[PDB]
RNA sequence: GGAGCCAGCGAGUCUAACCUUGGCCGAGAGGUCUUGGUAAUCUUGUGAAACUCCGUCGUGCUGGGGAUAGAGCAUUGUAAUUAUUGCUCUUCAACGAGGAAUUCCUAGUAAGCGCAAGUCAUCAGCUUGCGUUGAUUACGUCCCUGCCCUUUC
């Protein structure tokens, strides 16, 4: 009986962005290398080739936890201080993971509003925390 | 390079 | 002050040679001892424990901690 | 062949210590951000120095920093009356100096 | 109906509710297992009951533990505090009062603020 | 012994923009005292 | 052990017996000074220096305080660290393991003979000056403040990080070497004590 | 240093002002600092790098002086130098690289080597010989 | 009016420098409406709000 | 321009003579007006 | 006529107070705080540092306290002054106009803390006197007769100047010198209740933008 | 080579300058033998102190 | 630079346009279509910050510092090319722990961090409240200083 909650948070997010990068299915949009991913940030991401695939491993996770969530709620807990007044993140990346890993299947829209974890990606990432508990 | 007995510049 | 930025053939023979003796491995001490930037130490130390010449105890991100085999 | 000490690079000195990012910052019009975006066109691993770099790597970027627009660049990221007001305050000055 | 008892553990505004019932050793905050508990550096403040009674205790019994409010640091001794109240109650109220008896005088040998709440 | 000069000023004053902000400072406050 | 719940060995180990971050046992730990025996406190083992305990109610509560609680809370100063007290434990842990790196003796076994080393036995009091005994109690308190101000000012401004430091002051301490900075104010202040004696 | 702008105490040039200040202008004689400073840095012990000037001013300010600095030569570029100074606490160099003259907490001592021999000049005191002095004195100690 | 927070109120219009509104502290003004009010305190910035 | 509430009053001399020769009146003949136990 | 909430121990227990500030005080309003306490014989300043108002009012009712004060400050400048009264209030509420600290004078001594003589003049209205009587009420009861200290509050167009003297007599005549400090204190909020009680009714409350206010005279 | 010895009376009124407390030990190698000495730091009775020199006694320090 | 990630005090739209979830567009700021709430019901678990883990950097006035300045993309009015408040890029100063001196401070106290409302005085990057992390030392003395009490001596 495995799950996502009996896996790391770190552990899991790290196997399942390798996983998304190996399957190569996952839409990433061209403004990626060109994106400061919030107005607080003062650099772009370093790791540019990865970062896009961890934030959808990211979104997917919280989606597994919290049954419904929309762009603003994870615009909030992406966002960090720049006094310093808690600017909020990037609304564009986030909206496009959604889509993304509504397209791969792993989310879907939900009813009530927001995005649900799809049934299919339940398994899948399932899937994923039974590989990282070996 | 200052020496002996010369003294700091004056503007 | 100036530390060596490049891994040089003598240098990398170097670090092969003396890192054993050592009791306690740092990036402070290679730092300090084989005037190597952090940098390379870093990238030194997750080499040199690929090939077992020094044992992890204690990692974390921002201090790591070996010993020699 | 032998790392580059130090190198020249649009009539500007570069040391070859540092990072590519943070040595071409020091070339005026050029920042972190933007020099990150210069070399990440230029297809240049960010983590080696600036004395590494051949001569191919270098042409490119002064390619692309000399042509921005050219290499898609974007063009959101890419670049009398003090004394008036002076003697306006003298007169104010002087006025309420009358009426004290 | 399954035999469970109630307890609650509190430190500033962290309050963690404990429900511990008759089992298999399932231990869970927040509805994830207790090894994941962060911050990491305290995660042997949260696994102290554990250890001192030993887990044979708990190889019969779940427990599941709730917590909100406060910071990090009050939520874990929350936690310890709620698991140690949950444990004491089930020993109490479905196990022999001398079992009671030396899993509190190990506690309070310990550490008191495991059973007594400390309001500052 | 390596020699360096010391940097200092013939006179020393304890710009102009500076020098208005100053007077505007002044004129706020004697303003304020003949309004009270 | 099998629980529902999984849980690592070294937790089982743990069960066998309470151990400083599961990894330094309190048993054969010794105050070598015996003055100091009833106020350098380590009976009573721990696995985490975080208690949260209320030591400033009486006069002498502080004394009952584990030493490596009291340690955690001296190395928090400056402002910048004030209120930090997790990178406080964090960077203790990192120190015990450079301490048994270094040498083999068991740390708990180093801090306490550094901080019995170091302690100044004797200093001066305003009248001119002149000598005067002092309490067990400052002994440990000087101890801990030098040893931490040592160690902190020693990295200040230098590639070493506070744990690295505070171990070679440790472990400089308990030799007795000069090198440490906590000696040779020691030896200052009990030199200048026996100048005014 | 004293507002009319500032400018250092002179015993000749200023008499008025330092006598509403109430002090005795025969102790207001900055020139004789100025000649044992100018003797004293460019003593061939300077140009080896074998001696460091301290200055301990009658109202409590110590100002220690780097080696490597240049005073001027003349009196008034020196008096424009000691007010800069004193107003703001240091010097810095012409190419800016560092401070060559600095105001200093008291006391002397925690600045002073750790062994070290300390003596005045006194001319009630016995006379002696500087050359035999320095000779029978330890190596690893200063003077 | 431009920015309102209940009894208090943010003003423009009324001078056009910080100068203006330095005298006119504590001046009796009230609305249209005939709601009194009281000029509290010129703000640095823009000049004349 | 009008004013719509009282002025900040100012401690001037005047005001601090008539103060004191107030209290001093007062105490001349011991005039306190204290509280006195029950 | 001593109020009610004073009258059933008007006279019979000295005074309990507690001096406090707002969180985060500047150093100015610890150290206004701090001669607030010398003025008050019975006063203990206590760091007001993450308490909470339910929490300060409950713990100071255990403890048996009289009075509460509470000052706020604005850039290091105390601006104003509130006593709350235990178990049931009045909470009246005064901003502080003018206000010299002694910390201004240099060489200035020690004050004395002896029972002071209390005057206050000038109060005619019946606001004045529930004025009066909470502000006397703050002092211990039955003065010495040879008591050197005498503690002042002249009320004048409804701003009551508070000063601090100690007299000596001589043959022709008293001398008086002024230990400070020196500020100007209006009532602006009269309530029945405790500073926590933020429903508590109110007794009296100044009017600012009633056209007669830049005339009219309360106290 | 230190002395140690444990203090057996704290004592008062003996005018000792703030911050110094003159108190009375007995030496742990001869329980009869016994001293006043000064303390610099918060001391109570039945804890041990280090005495470098074991002849001089104590004297009022203003 | 990523990732983990947790509070409480409160406010919020009738003859109106307040707090705003969700969807879409926008690099951001913001725009746009809807939706819940006159409120322990919806905004809101206000997924606050500091903090913790994994990474880059590396004793270099350096990837600390962000004062000053230029050019753009937008909001608010208003009819001016007027300012206004945000965002993007570039520019990158003094400052390397601070003299004589001086002020405050004893437990959820010093200190650090943020969140909310501006509710007739005061306040506008300022006032107040709320919450998060959380110490060292002392808790003894009248020796110095100062202020008192008693001798209904
Ligand atoms: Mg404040
Ligand atoms: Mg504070
Ligand atoms: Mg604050
Ligand atoms: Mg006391």
């Amino acid at each position: 009986g495995v799950s996502v909650r009996d896996v790391a948070a770190q552990d899991f997010i790290n196997a399942y962005a390798s996983f998304l990068q190996r399957q190569g299915k996952l839409e990433v949009p061209g403004y990626v290398d060109i994106v400061k991913t919030s107005s607080g940030n003062e650099m772009p991401p370093q790791d540019a080739e990865g970062w896009f695939y961890k934030r959808a491993a990211s979104v997917a996770r919280h989606i597994y936890m919290r049954k419904q969530v929309g762009v603003g709620k994870l615009n909030k807990l992406y966002g960090g201080a720049k006094p310093y007044k808690h600017i909020d993140a990037s609304g564009s990346i986030n909206r496009k993971v959604l889509q993304a890993l509504e397209k791969i299947g792993i989310v879907e829209i939900s009813p009530k509003g927001g995005r649900r974890i799809s049934e299919n990606g339940q398994r899948d990432l399932d899937r994923i925390a039974a590989q990282t508990l070996e | 390079r200052f020496k002996g007995d010369d003294d700091i510049p004056y503007k | 002050a100036q530390h060596a930025v490049i891994l040089d053939q003598e240098k990398y023979d170097r670090i092969l040679k003396e890192v054993p003796t050592y009791r306690y491995v740092s990036v402070s001490v290679l730092v300090d001892r084989l005037k190597i930037g952090g940098s390379l130490a870093r990238i030194a130390l997750r080499h040199l424990e690929k090939e077992g010449i020094i044992k992890p105890i204690s990692k974390h991100s921002k201090q790591a901690i070996y010993t020699r085999a | 062949g032998s790392f580059q000490h130090i190198l020249r690079l649009l009539n500007t000195n570069v040391d070859g210590n540092i990072k590519i990012v943070y040595a071409l910052t020091t070339i005026k019009g050029v920042g972190r951000r933007y020099s990150n975006l210069v070399c990440k066109k230029a297809d240049v691993d960010l983590h080696k120095r600036a004395g590494e770099l051949t001569q191919e790597e270098l042409e490119r970027i002064v390619q692309i920093m000399q042509n921005p627009t050219h290499y898609k660049i974007p063009a959101w990221f890419l670049n009398t009356l003090a004394n008036n007001v002076e003697s306006k305050l003298r007169d104010d000055l002087e006025r309420l100096k009358k009426i004290r | 109906a399954v035999p469970s008892v109630q307890t609650f553990g509190k430190k500033k505004s962290a309050t963690a509710v404990a429900h511990v019932k008759a089992g298999k050793g399932l231990i869970k905050v927040n509805g994830s297992p207790i090894t994941l508990v962060e911050p990491e550096i305290l995660r042997f403040k949260v696994y102290e009951p554990l250890l001192l009674v030993g887990l044979d205790k708990f190889s019969n019994i779940d427990i599941r533990v709730r917590v909100t409010g406060g910071g990090h640091v009050s939520q874990v001794y929350a936690i310890r505090q709620a698991i140690a109240k949950g444990l004491v109650a089930y020993h109490q109220k479905y196990v022999d009062e001398q079992s009671k008896n030396e899993l509190k005088k190990a506690f309070t040998s310990y550490d008191r603020t495991l059973l007594i709440a400390d309001s500052r | 012994i390596p020699t360096h000069a010391p940097k200092y000023e013939e006179n020393f004053n304890p710009k102009m923009k500076a020098q208005l902000k100053k007077e505007r400072k002044f004129t706020m406050k004697e303003i304020r005292k003949d309004a009270k | 052990v099998v629980l529902a719940t999984p849980i690592p060995e070294e937790v089982q180990q743990a069960q066998t017996e309470i151990k400083l971050f599961n990894k330094w046992s309190f048993e054969e730990v010794e105050v070598k000074d015996a003055s100091l025996v009833d106020y350098v406190q380590v009976r009573q083992p721990i696995f985490v220096a975080h208690t949260a305990g209320r030591y400033a109610n009486k006069r002498f509560r502080k004394a009952q305080c584990p030493i490596i609680e009291r340690l955690t809370n001296s190395l928090m100063m400056n402002g910048r660290n004030n209120g930090k007290k997790l990178k406080a434990v964090r960077i203790i842990k990192h120190t015990l393991d450079i301490i048994n790196v270094l040498t083999d003796q068991n740390p708990i076994q180093v801090v306490v003979d550094a901080i019995t080393n170091t302690g100044p036995r004797e200093d001066t009091t305003r009248v001119r000056r002149q000598a005067v005994d002092v309490s067990p109690l400052r002994r440990v308190n000087q101890a801990i403040a030098l040893l931490t101000i040592g160690a902190r000012e020693a990295a200040f401004r230098n590639i070493k990080t506070i744990a690295e430091t505070l171990a070679e002051e440790l472990i400089n301490a308990a030799k007795g070497s000069s090198t440490s900075y906590a000696i040779k104010k020691k030896d200052e202040l009990e030199r200048v004590a026996k100048s005014n004696r | 240093t004293h507002k009319i702008k500032y400018v250092l105490l002179n015993c000749d040039d200023h008499q008025g002002l330092l006598k509403k200040m109430g002090r005795d202008i025969s102790e207001a004689r900055p020139d004789i600092t100025h000649q044992c400073l100018l003797t004293l840095l460019d003593s061939p012990i300077n140009k080896a790098g074998k001696l460091q000037v301290y200055i301990q001013t009658s109202r409590g300010i110590l100002i220690e002086v780097n080696p490597t600095v240049r005073i001027p030569r003349t009196f008034k570029r020196f008096s424009g130098l000691m007010v800069q100074l004193l107003h703001k606490l240091s010097i810095r160099s012409v190419n800016s690289e560092e401070k060559l003259l600095k105001v200093i907490k008291n006391p002397i001592t925690d600045h002073l080597p750790t062994k070290c021999r300390k003596v005045t000049l006194s001319f009630d005191a016995p006379v002696i010989r500087v050359q035999d002095y320095i000779e029978k004195l330890d190596d690893d100690e200063s003077i | 009016p431009y920015k309102i927070f209940k009894n208090t109120a943010f003003i423009k219009d009324m001078f056009s420098s910080a100068m203006e509104v330095a005298r006119f502290e504590g001046a009796q003004i009230k609305t249209v409406s005939g709601i009194r009010g009281e000029i509290k305190r010129a703000l640095s910035k823009p000049e004349g709000h | 321009f009008d004013r719509t509430a009282k002025p900040v009053p100012v401690i001037t001399s005047e005001v601090t003579e008539s103060l004191e020769d107030m209290i001093r009146r007062r105490i001349q003949d011991s005039n306190f007006d204290d509280l006195q136990r029950r | 006529q001593v109020d009610d909430e004073y009258a059933a121990t008007s006279g019979i227990m000295d005074p309990r107070i507690i001096v406090t500030t707002s969180r985060d005080p500047s150093t100015r309003l610890s150290q206004f705080a701090k001669e607030i306490k010398l003025l008050f014989p019975n006063a203990v300043r206590l760091n007001r540092g993450n308490y909470v108002m339910p929490n300060l009012v409950d713990a100071c009712k255990k403890s048996g306290t009289t009075d509460l004060v509470v000052l706020h400050e604005h850039r290091g400048v105390p601006t104003s002054l509130t006593i709350s009264h235990f178990p049931h209030g009045p909470t009246a509420q005064f901003s502080l106009h003018n206000v010299v600290m002694r910390h201004d004078i240099i060489n200035a001594g020690n004050q004395s803390e002896v029972n002071p003589h209390l005057i206050f003049d000038n109060f005619t209205t019946a606001l004045g006197k529930r004025v009066v009587c909470i502000l006397k009420h703050l002092f211990n009861a039955g003065p010495k007769k040879d008591s050197e200290r005498v503690i002042t509050f002249a009320n004048r167009g409804d701003f009551i100047s508070v000063r601090q003297h100690v007299y000596v007599r001589t043959r022709e005549g008293v001398e008086i010198a002024e230990v400070g400090p020196r500020f100007e204190m209006r009532l602006f909020e009269l309530r029945l209740g405790t500073l926590e009680n933020k429903d508590a009714d109110v007794e009296w409350q100044l009017r600012r933008f009633i056209r007669t206010a830049n005339k009219k005279d309360y106290l | 080579p230190v002395t140690l010895a444990k203090v057996i009376k704290v004592l008062g009124r003996t005018g000792s300058r703030g911050g110094v407390t003159q108190v009375r030990v007995e030496f742990l190698e001869d329980t009869s033998r016994t001293i006043v000495r000064n303390v610099k730091g918060p001391v109570r009775e039945n804890d041990i102190l280090v005495l470098m020199e074991s002849e001089r006694e104590a004297r009022r320090l203003r």
